[PDB]
DNA sequence: AGGGCTGATCGTGCAAAAGTCGTGCCAGCCGTCT
DNA sequence: AGACGGCTGGCACGACTTTTGCAATCGCAGCCCT
């Protein structure tokens, strides 16, 4: 939460507002974005599992 | 990044794919004109330069 | 005198003529199609940005939209109703286009105006307006029933609109048997309204203008400066020319010869675009200093033919390169063709222009009382006062082309 | 699209779980490759617009900020699959448009500068059977010997420009020997490591 | 052995058919006071 | 409670503009066709 990344700002709020109190892993959003680099993805060998 | 607005002044955020679609369309064109050796070397130089 | 021998040149045709047809375009045609030949030539030569947010324009619409509990579709029929807002904020495309463009039988008129009346007004109110004047209703009834008058406002809002657009008072009393100048409260409520609430914020409408020169007007004289910026530079491949004469092979050399020669002809060709515009500008700047400083009521008569003869432009390269040069000035941005003004008649070896009357009726229309504008007889006397002659028949023409209602129409009650 | 999942399909993250990070071939990054743009122009006063094929352009890197065109079809959120033809771009969320990098090709190679520069100057384990000399092959301007037996030169050998000419002048057309890359690391594409292991 | 025949070069207008404005002109219409 | 009246825009004609659609025969001399 405690940063600038307003886009799972959205979520926290409808989950506060909801009293959901909840969020999500996902990825550093940035780190998201490092893939979005990743040499471009060349370097993609990411095993997700 | 633009500070004053009439200036957008990216700040560091040149694109070079310019000079990419410049030199591969250049080169399709002069690699059915069988371009010059040297014309081809430096196009392959700056290209991956 | 007389006839007998002595006496004696020619131009080109088609390669030349391309390119000098190349420059009656326009300048950014000129630039893209530049662009586009350079393409062939071989010897010639912080992740993301925003504005204001919470506050964030169609997108704030948008991300509120995103900020309240809706389904998958919800959310889609909300973004197809925010991504098609206009510059004035209304629904720029309404929910038959969004229909048409998913063709999707699952979403549905109902399931469409469901989304976007959620999205009527939430940041700000009357957002994606869809024609305003629902909007104009949603944000009466929005606003508290305590104000006054409002029964009154909102009968007039609701089917009244076309009474109050002439100003006719007298009929909006007699239809709507509104008791007189009490519905006066609720009609200024109504210009009240908060029109293009989208428009407060999507109104963020930018200017483009790109002049093709500059009017500095130097101390008087106004001192046309081409727009060298903008002025595009044709570079050679100096490489290519260094790398081709020692070419053994003379297929290279005579493709690069070739290509130097049409290089060449091309930068000419701009070249002289420019020079002949730089020089023609001098002509109308000076011609239309007068409507570059009083304005366009002070715009004269000005032709090519009586410019050409003026300033020794060319007879028929400028009438083909005239297209699309834009300026600059104090006055503002004007058009090549928007320097030349027409011909009308003056008395006393005085002379008369089209833009000039244009401004002189707009003043004049302007001088006519609030309740009755001024009459097409009342502007072709004003005319003839100002000397300009313009009669009734092109007074109201030209009322016509100034796009105002003339007395009779513009009638108001007072 | 019944519309009814593509905003819950938008919204999804994986585990992430033993991440590796490694080299490919090119055919993923051409997977990656979407675009083609041309122009370096960053933006146009002229008239307020993305660069036609050039920085920030339109079909090219993603969506439009609105579901809107930059050139004015298809400007809706709700269509999703249809391309208009006047400028072929997807029209479709915003999120997408930092999602989409681009791929450059201009059809020729040229130096790496990860090689010798590093801390570790992997330079030879780089460059493999040229052993740092693929800084020096970055040129295309010595079209060493590719192979040829009958010719007294080995495969993976150098010859420099003045070595390559005189070698097609005088073995005739029998030592083989190109460039780009130009010194060694072209035999060094032709070579394997195998033999190279055994004797080291 | 005699004829064809070939174009390498040969580049700032105009003209032509078309269109389009200026100004007029005209026909119905509505506010109203008769 | 229908005509006045100016609107007001449709309709008109010429009058100024205007855009496109337009390249050659050189020049020999060798080569091809006859």
């Amino acid at each position: 939460v405690k940063s600038d990344d307003v886009n799972g700002r959205t979520k926290m709020y409808k989950n506060i507002v909801d009293g959901n109190h909840q969020m999500e892993p996902g990825m550093p959003e940035s780190f998201n974005v490092l893939l979005k680099e990743i040499r471009s993805l060349g370097i993609n060998i990411e095993l997700e599992d | 990044v633009p500070l004053d607005g009439g200036r957008f002044a990216t700040s560091d955020l040149n694109d070079l794919y310019r000079r990419v679609i410049n030199r591969n369309n250049r080169l399709k064109r002069l690699l059915d004109l069988a371009a010059p050796d040297i014309i081809v070397r430096n196009e392959k130089r700056m290209l991956q330069e | 005198m007389k006839q007998g021998l002595q006496l004696r040149s020619l131009a080109m045709t088609p390669q030349l003529q391309q390119a000098i047809r190349l420059l009656q375009l326009s300048t950014l045609e000129l630039q893209q199609e530049l662009q586009q030949a350079l393409e062939s030539n071989p010897l010639l030569e912080l992740p993301v940005y925003q504005g204001e947010t919470t506050q964030t324009l169609q997108d704030y619409l948008m991300w509120q939209v995103e900020l309240t509990p809706f389904t998958d579709t919800d959310r889609a029929i909300a973004t197809s109703i925010v991504d098609a807002v206009d510059d004035t904020g209304y629904l720029t495309i309404q929910i038959e286009d969004i229909v048409d463009s998913i063709g999707d039988d699952e979403i549905g008129l109902e399931e469409v105006e469901a989304v976007l009346k959620r999205i009527q007004r939430f940041d700000p109110v009357g957002v994606a307006a869809k024609d305003l004047r629902d909007c104009l209703l949603i944000q009466l009834s929005q606003f508290a029933k305590e104000t006054p008058w409002l029964e009154e406002a909102r009968l007039i809002i609701s089917d009244h609109l076309d009474l109050l657009a002439n100003h006719d008072f007298r009929t909006l009393m007699r239809v709507t048997r509104l008791k007189e100048e009490v519905l006066k409260e609720a009609v200024n409520l109504i210009q009240s309204l908060d029109p293009r609430p989208g428009q407060s914020i999507q109104t963020s409408e930018p200017e483009y203008v790109i002049p093709d020169v500059l009017v500095r007007k130097v101390s008087g004289r106004w001192t046309v400066e081409l727009n060298a910026d903008s002025i595009p530079r044709l570079k050679i491949n100096q490489q290519y020319a260094a790398m081709g004469n020692s070419a053994r092979n003379d297929a290279d050399g005579q493709f690069i010869r070739s290509n130097l020669q049409e290089a060449r002809w091309l930068i000419k060709s701009l070249e002289s675009r420019n020079d002949t515009l730089l020089r023609v500008s001098r002509c109308i700047v000076e011609q239309q200093q007068a409507f570059f400083e009083q304005g366009e009521e002070y715009m004269k008569p000005m032709v090519l033919a009586d410019i050409a003869q003026a300033v020794e432009m060319h007879e028929s390269t400028i009438s083909r390169v005239t297209t699309q040069k834009y300026l600059h000035s104090p006055r503002g941005i004007f058009e090549l063709k928007y320097f030349f003004s027409s011909h009308v008649n003056t008395e006393g070896g005085g002379e008369a222009s089209s833009t000039a009357i244009r401004a002189l009726v707009k003043k004049l229309i302007a001088a006519e009382n609030p309740a009755k504008p001024l009459s097409d007889s009342k502007l072709t006397s004003m005319l003839s006062e100002q000397g300009i002659m313009v009669a009734r028949r092109t007074v109201a023409k030209y009322r016509e082309s100034l796009s105002i209602p003339p007395s009779n129409q513009r009638k108001q009650l007072v | 699209k019944d519309l009814l999942k593509f905003l819950k399909a938008q919204t999804k993250t994986e585990e992430f779980d033993a991440i590796k990070i490694a080299l490919a071939s090119p055919d993923m990054i051409r997977s990656w490759s979407f675009g083609e743009v041309k122009k370096p122009e960053t933006i146009n006063y002229r008239t307020f617009k993305p660069e036609r094929d050039g920085l920030f352009c339109a079909r090219i890197f993603g969506p439009v900020k609105d579901y809107e065109c930059l050139c004015g079809k298809y400007k809706r959120l709700k269509h999703r699959g249809v391309i208009c033809e006047k400028c072929g771009v997807e029209v479709t969320q915003t999120k997408v448009r930092r999602e989409r990098m681009g791929h450059i090709e201009l059809a020729s190679p040229t130096a790496h500068i990860w090689f010798l520069k590093s801390l570790p100057s992997r330079i030879g384990l780089l460059l493999d059977m040229p052993l740092r000399d693929i800084e020096r092959v970055l040129y295309f301007e010595s079209y060493v010997v590719i192979e040829g037996g009958m010719t007294n030169l080995e495969r993976q050998q150098i010859l420099t420009e003045e070595q390559y000419l005189d070698a097609l002048e005088e073995f005739g057309d029998e030592f083989d020997a190109k460039m780009g890359a130009e010194a060694i690391q072209a035999l060094l594409k032709s070579m394997d490591l195998e033999q190279e292991c055994e004797q080291l």
